[PDB]
């Protein structure tokens, strides 16, 4: 059946604050994209220099 | 990252394990909370659990008092604090 | 109300504000990086550069 | 004359009372000679614990196959002997057994409902044959391809949580489930504080209260272990699942993000947003003049076969997004167009657009409650979810609060720069990767 | 011949796009004064006044 | 005949009798359940996301 399709566990690659399934998201998502966009912003500042 | 730090519902062993297990049932058999059901009446005494047939009973029998009246309580009929009148009955069924 | 949420919200969330952040950071990074690299270079070459011996010959 | 507010306040009020068992009995009365009486139970796939994953569905099958006092088809004969209609459904959170009947046979039907929720005779031969029937209709529902993408979207969005598993569950659980497991599920989740007895139509509320006191007294009321099954918040996962079968003629793609749930008011605003984008399929007779920009673009460019927006709510969570079926060569273009529409609602929503969405939501909310079956569904689901029946005048008051500024603020809060959950089924290699779909969820010009 | 955009909806679009276009203009001005090392504005700023 | 719960809005919509009240089809026998194989052996755990540790306990 199509209901036999189950997503495998991704917990080795998974980020730290999204590990437990019993905690809601949208509480630390802003921090995650703030980190990634800070990486992109620092890269853009360096190549602008 | 990771999990690793364990929740203390699994690493609790021994006296810590039974006090947490009993406390999250709400029962304290190891004298960690002040007990309830104050009644100095004759037909309804103060019930105090025990494991032996003899226990210390202290009576701060009027509020904001210096001295606690200490006396031994034995298995059987309930006798009062020897100056005020608060009854005390021992029940030796708490292991 | 936490600091990474508001840092994403008022600086990284909008793309124009992202570009303003990048431009101001570029200017301040230019000044601080120029000072730091110049100080490192003059410390490695202490007494060797012309500005270290410029005062002797007025 | 009578304007909209006066007719909205002229709708009769729903009366709710509480029994001693915690059973919530609610009804509302009209001039109709018929009635719809149902029992809504707070039991679904979210309460199942990965080894009884089809227990609610299998009880939902065996509930009509016989009870203790009415063994087998004689029960069935009884409801046909009064010409009534008996229906049921099971969601991830709610289970419902409802009966359309005439009002003049209000007592007997309540009696039937009583044993259906508390006296079901679970027989081994019935268990075997309904196991085969459930396997047959999972085979049937595999052909309903939008249901397949619905299940896939729930799985990939709610990975690791009890809200990923389907209501019917895996096939092995159907093959292996035993009567003791079903008895544990029904002893755990069919208690009286979680049941709402809802009635809509020409029924007296006091008469239904007397019937519920006579029949549905003392359903369970007892946990039997002092173990309350409590719901836990579920982690949303920005993810993509790609079931690829190129033999299919058409492809279904569903894209979603978080929605807040049942008890947060800006759902109403989100509903208006869906009313802006709307639905279309190939048999709509508007032409190139539809008000929805995505519909007119897809008609002009001949992209879609159908598209449809949704807002799905569970206890403090939900799925908000769109779902479309089209051929392969269109897929990528439509994703771009669809995301552009969302970004327009995030950035440059106007006032006539919001007014049109508000009128569409008014018509949807009023015309959905036409007849006693959807009114009874609204009563039972509202007492289970909101804790009360929200009147339609309260809905009209909340719709009137929506203007363009708060709508684009809410749409920027729930859509802009957010990781979606993407499910796909069919010839979907022109459906882009997760990076391009994620990058399409924000504008570089804001 | 630009009479197609005379209505309340385009005015609504305009007042929606005032702050984004103004912020993009601010980005352009700051980038121009940053890249050109223009002495009018860079003397009005505290920390960058170190090389002058 | 009258109402079936569907339509992605979680609503009791209207549907034909052949699908509202006969949801199981007239196909006689279920044919098979084809199993899922993976590339690597994956730890596809439904409950509590497999395990959480960082060493030997
Ligand atoms: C080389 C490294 C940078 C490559 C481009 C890049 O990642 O741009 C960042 C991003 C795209 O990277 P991104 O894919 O991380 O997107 C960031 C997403 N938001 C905007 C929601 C935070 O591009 C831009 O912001 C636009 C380009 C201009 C950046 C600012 C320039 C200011 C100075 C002007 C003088
Ligand atoms: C009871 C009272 C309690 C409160 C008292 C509050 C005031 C106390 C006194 C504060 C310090 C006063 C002097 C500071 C300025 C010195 C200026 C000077 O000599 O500059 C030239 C000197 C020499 O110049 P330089 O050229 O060699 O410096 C190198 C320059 N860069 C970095 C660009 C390569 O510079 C300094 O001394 C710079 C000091 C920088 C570090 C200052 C502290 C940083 C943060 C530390 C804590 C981090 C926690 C996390
Ligand atoms: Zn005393």
């Amino acid at each position: 059946s199509h209901t036999d399709v189950k997503v495998p566990d991704f917990s080795d690659y998974r980020r730290a604050e999204v590990l437990d399934s019993t905690k809601s998201s949208k509480e630390s998502s802003e921090a995650r994209k703030g980190f990634s966009y800070l990486v992109t912003a620092t890269t853009t500042v360096g190549v602008a220099y | 990252s990771g999990g690793g730090v364990p929740t203390d519902e699994e690493q609790a062993t021994g006296l810590e394990r039974e006090i947490m297990i009993a406390a999250q049932k709400g029962l304290d058999p190891y004298n960690m909370l002040p007990p309830k059901a104050a009644s100095g009446t004759k037909e309804d005494p103060n019930l105090v659990p025990s494991i032996s047939n003899k226990r210390i009973v202290g009576c701060i029998c009027e509020e904001d008092n210096c001295t606690v009246i200490w006396f031994w309580l034995h298995k059987g009929e309930s006798q009062r604090c020897p100056n005020c009148g608060t009854h005390y009955k021992l029940v030796p069924h708490q292991m | 109300p936490t600091i990474p949420s508001r840092l994403y919200s008022l600086l990284f969330r909008r793309t124009s504000t992202f570009a303003l952040t990048i431009a101001v950071g570029a200017l301040f990074f230019e000044r601080a990086f120029d000072q730091g690299a110049d100080a490192i270079y003059e410390h490695i070459n202490e007494g060797k550069l012309w500005k270290h011996i410029k005062h002797k010959y007025e | 004359t009578a304007t909209f507010a006066q007719a909205l306040q002229s709708v009769p009020e729903t009366q709710v009372s509480i029994l001693d068992n915690g059973l919530r009995v609610a009804s509302e009365q009209s001039s109709h000679a018929t009635c719809t009486v149902g029992v809504w139970i707070d039991a679904g796939s979210r309460y199942e614990t990965e080894k009884n994953n089809g227990a609610g569905y299998f009880l939902e099958h065996l509930a009509f196959k016989g009870t203790k006092n009415r063994p087998g088809n004689a029960l069935e004969k009884e409801v046909e002997s009064i010409g009534a209609h008996l229906n049921a459904y099971s969601t991830r959170e709610h289970t419902a057994y409802l009966i359309k009947a005439l009002s003049k046979d209000l007592p007997k039907v309540v009696e039937l409902l009583a044993d259906i929720v508390q006296n079901s005779s679970l027989e081994d031969s019935q268990i075997e044959k309904e196991r085969d029937v459930i396997l047959r209709e999972m085979q049937e529902n595999d052909a309903s391809m939008q249901n397949v993408v619905f299940d896939y979207l729930h799985a990939t969005a709610f990975q690791g949580t009890p809200l990923a598993q389907a209501v019917e569950g895996p096939s092995e659980n159907v093959r292996r489930l035993s009567r003791t497991d079903l008895t544990d599920y029904l002893n755990r989740h069919y208690k009286a504080p979680r049941m709402v007895l809802a009635a809509a139509g020409g029924v007296e509320h006091q008469q239904l209260l007397d019937l519920a006191q006579k029949h549905l007294s003392s359903v369970s009321r007892v946990y039997e272990e002092d173990a309350v099954p409590g719901l836990t918040p579920c982690r949303f996962t920005g993810s993509e699942i790609r079931h690829r079968d190129d033999a299919l003629p058409l492809a279904h793609v569903a894209i979603a993000v978080e929605g807040p749930g049942w008890a947060n008011p800006d759902n109403v605003t989100l509903q208006v947003a869906n009313a802006i984008i709307g639905h279309y399929d190939c048999t709509y007779g508007g032409g190139v003049h539809l008000s929805s920009p995505l519909a007119s673009v897809a008609v002009a460019n001949k992209l879609c076969q159908s598209f449809q927006t949704f807002n799905i709510s569970y206890s403090d969570t939900g799925l908000l997004g769109a779902h479309f079926v089209c051929d392969a060569m269109s897929i990528d273009d439509m994703v771009f167009f669809l995301q552009g529409q969302w970004m327009r609602l995030c950035t440059s929503a106007t006032e006539s657009e919001v007014t049109r969405g508000k009128n569409i939501l008014r018509n949807a909310l009023v015309s959905h409650l036409d007849g006693t079956t959807p009114v009874c569904e609204d009563i039972g689901r509202s007492l289970l979810t909101y804790g009360r029946r929200i009147p339609l005048a309260e809905w009209e008051s909340r719709i009137q609060e929506v203007d363009a500024q708060m709508l684009r603020d809410i749409c920027s809060k729930y859509f802009y720069d957010q990781c979606p959950a993407v499910a796909g089924y069919g010839p979907i290699e022109q459906l882009p990767d997760y990076n391009r779909i994620r990058s399409g969820m924000f504008w570089l010009r804001f | 011949m630009l009479s197609r955009f005379l209505g309340p909806r385009y005015r609504e679009l305009a007042r929606n796009w005032i702050p984004t276009a103004g912020m993009w203009g601010t980005v352009g001005a700051v980038g121009l004064v940053w890249a050109t090392d223009w002495r009018l504005i860079l003397d009005w700023v505290p920390y960058i006044n170190g090389k002058f | 005949m009258y109402y079936k719960f569907s339509s992605f809005t979680q609503k009791l919509a209207g549907a034909w009798a052949s699908e509202a009240y006969t949801p199981q089809g007239l196909k006689p026998v279920s044919t098979e359940a084809p199993p899922i194989i993976f590339a690597t052996p994956t730890k596809l755990t439904s409950s509590v996301t497999a395990y959480d540790y960082s060493g030997k306990n």
